[PDB]
C-alpha cells in the first residue's frame, strides 16, 4: 500500500559495478549502460529510447522505462549489481534525478 | 538537524517502538511526498519497520533512493539495509550490501537471516 513517489514498477534503476584495472571512463560507462540495456531489449535503438537518466559519479547506474518482467532479465548479467524500482528525487517536479538522456542527448544534472 | 526532520523522525521512531509499523511507513511516505529530506536516522528507522513487517518492496525502493541520494557510504543506513534484506529472507542481497561497506560481522548478518527463517 505504501510506495515512494514515482515508484510505479515501470521505471527501474540498474546499478552496475565496473573494473578498476583500469576504471572505465565516463563515456565507457555510458556505453556499458546502453549495451546492457540493448542486450535485454534487443536493439540499441530501443535502449536509447528507454534510458531516461543515469549517473557516473554519485552512483554508477542507469534508469530506464521497462516493465518488471523485463527488469528481472538484468539480474546475473555481467556487471549488474542492483535492479531496483526507481523513485523521484524531486517529487514536486516528478524528477527521477540523474543526468538526463533524451534518446541520445545527454543533459548534465 | 531541521526541526521538521526531527519531528518526523521522532514520530516514526515512536510508532516503531509502539509496534505500529504500517503507521510509521505512512508517515515516511508523507515525508517524502512533502519534500522533507530524510536523513540517516530516518532511513534506519523506516528500514527497521520494513524489516519487521516484511515490507521488502518498499525496502528495495528505499535502497534505490539511498543509492541515488549519496547515502551510499553511510554506516547507519547500510546496517539498516543489511538488516532489512536478511529479515526479508534475502541473505545474498544482505551479503552484497555487506561487501559494499568499508564491527558488524557476517556472523551477525547470517544469524539475523536464520532467526527470521
Amino acid at each position: 500500500t505504501i510506495m515512494l513517489p514515482g515508484s510505479d514498477y515501470n521505471h527501474w534503476l540498474i546499478v552496475m559495478e565496473f573494473p578498476k584495472d583500469p576504471a572505465p571512463s565516463r563515456d565507457q560507462m555510458i556505453d556499458t549502460y546502453l549495451n546492457t540495456l540493448a542486450t535485454v531489449l534487443g536493439s540499441m535503438e530501443e535502449a536509447k529510447k528507454n534510458m531516461y537518466a543515469f549517473s557516473t559519479t554519485t552512483y554508477t547506474g542507469f534508469q530506464c522505462t521497462i516493465d518488471e518482467e523485463t527488469s528481472e532479465k538484468f539480474k546475473g548479467l555481467p556487471g549488474v549489481l542492483w535492479v531496483l524500482p526507481d523513485s523521484y528525487i524531486d517529487v514536486k517536479n516528478k524528477d527521477y534525478g540523474g543526468d538526463k538522456y533524451i534518446n541520445g542527448e545527454i543533459i548534465p544534472s | 538537524v531541521a526541526p521538521t526532520v526531527v519531528t518526523y523522525n521522532a514520530l516514526i521512531d515512536g510508532l516503531c517502538k509502539a509496534g505500529k509499523l504500517d503507521e510509521a511507513l505512512k508517515l515516511f511516505e508523507e515525508m517524502v511526498e512533502k519534500g522533507i529530506k530524510p536523513d540517516e536516522f530516518t532511513f534506519s528507522s523506516v528500514l527497521k519497520a520494513c524489516a519487521r513487517l516484511g515490507a521488502l518492496e518498499l525496502g528495495k525502493q528505499i535502497h534505490g533512493y539511498v543509492i541515488k541520494s549519496g547515502f551510499e557510504s553511510n554506516v547507519v543506513v547500510y546496517n539498516a539495509l543489511i538488516d532489512m534484506y536478511s529479515k526479508c529472507g534475502l541473505l545474498e542481497e544482505a551479503r552484497k550490501v555487506f561487501d559494499e561497506m568499508p564491527e558488524l560481522t557476517y556472523r551477525r548478518v547470517v544469524e539475523s537471516y536464520c532467526r527470521a527463517k
